[PDB]
């Protein structure tokens, strides 16, 4: 159920059939394989930091 | 923004800010490539407004920033329906030419009301902007931003002689010092949800700024997700 930490679902969550959830995204987002996750489908999804800063790291 | 930090570039790449008879008087925030969202008390109905996204520091050049011009301005229908309440202080401007979406200039997200309003009650949110950093104070050269708590609302209300409707919430710190303020209005307060910002404020109104006792008070968005989607669809 969606009652307890979203019901895993990274964005959004809606309660389905016997106790169970389906999970969905926002534009520009796809839900991922695991049917929980939200992966981005387009090349600059909304909200998303992609400058992703600093240059002094493995990157 | 009052006792915040510099925002490293592209650290808020949905934050704009509006140019017009006065230099960056307000902030806004990117819905898509054509459309802003920022506070109605910033868009007089009649004035031209100049918008530039991909900023970051505005005397400098850093060859990120994309300016356009509105060609179209949408107070929230309710706005200025009473005298100087700051209720419903939202609005949306159409852009001449689109945004090219980048890493410098990209929307920020807007969930549904019910989600949004969960995300508000997360109780921690950013807001961020080029406005005074000292009450009565100069202005910022380089975008500010602040981490604020949600306040509950009876201390809300109980804070202030003015009206806090429905369509409004408070945020900031009891003890003060740390808040958005004059220049700031129209910019985003945004919850971050693992990683990707949900717009669930605007920067509207307060009493001077940072003062204990005071908060800042800001737009409800999650009441006005439907307005927003309903005017900004892209043909
Ligand atoms: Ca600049």
């Amino acid at each position: 159920t969606c009652n307890i930490k979203n019901g895993r679902c990274e964005q959004f969550c809606k309660n389905s059939a016997d106790n169970k959830v389906v999970c969905s995204c926002t534009e520009g987002y796809r839900l991922a394989e695991n049917q929980k996750s939200c992966e981005p489908a387009v090349p600059f999804p909304c909200g998303r930091v992609s400058v992703s800063q600093t240059s002094k790291l493995t990157r | 923004v009052v006792g915040g930090e510099d925002a490293k570039p592209g650290q808020f790449p949905w934050q704009v800010v509006l140019n017009g008879k006065v230099d960056a008087f307000c902030g806004g925030s990117i819905v898509n490539e054509k459309w802003i969202v920022t506070a109605a008390h910033c868009v007089e109905t009649g004035v031209k407004i100049t918008v530039v996204a991909g900023e970051h520091n505005i005397e400098e050049t850093e060859h990120t920033e994309q300016k356009r011009n509105v060609i179209r301005i949408i107070p929230h229908h309710n706005f200025n329906a009473a005298i100087n309440t700051y209720n419903h202080d939202i609005a949306l401007l159409e852009l001449d030419e689109p945004l090219v979406l980048n890493s410098y200039v990209t929307p920020i997200c807007i969930a549904d009301k019910e989600y949004t309003n969960i995300f508000l009650k997360f109780g921690s949110g950013y807001v961020s902007g080029w406005g005074r950093v000292f009450h009565k104070g100069r202005s910022a050269l380089v975008l500010q931003y602040l981490r604020v708590p949600l306040v509950d609302r009876a201390t809300c209300l109980r804070s202030t002689k003015f009206t806090i409707t429905n369509n409004m919430f408070c945020a900031g710190f009891h003890e003060g010092g740390r808040d958005s303020c004059q220049g700031d209005s129209g910019g985003p307060h945004v919850t971050e949800v693992e990683g990707t910002s949900f717009l669930t404020g605007i920067i509207s109104w307060g009493e001077e700024c940072a003062m204990k006792g005071k908060y800042g008070i800001y737009t409800k968005v999650s009441r006005y997700v439907n307005w927003i989607k309903e005017k900004t669809k892209l043909t």
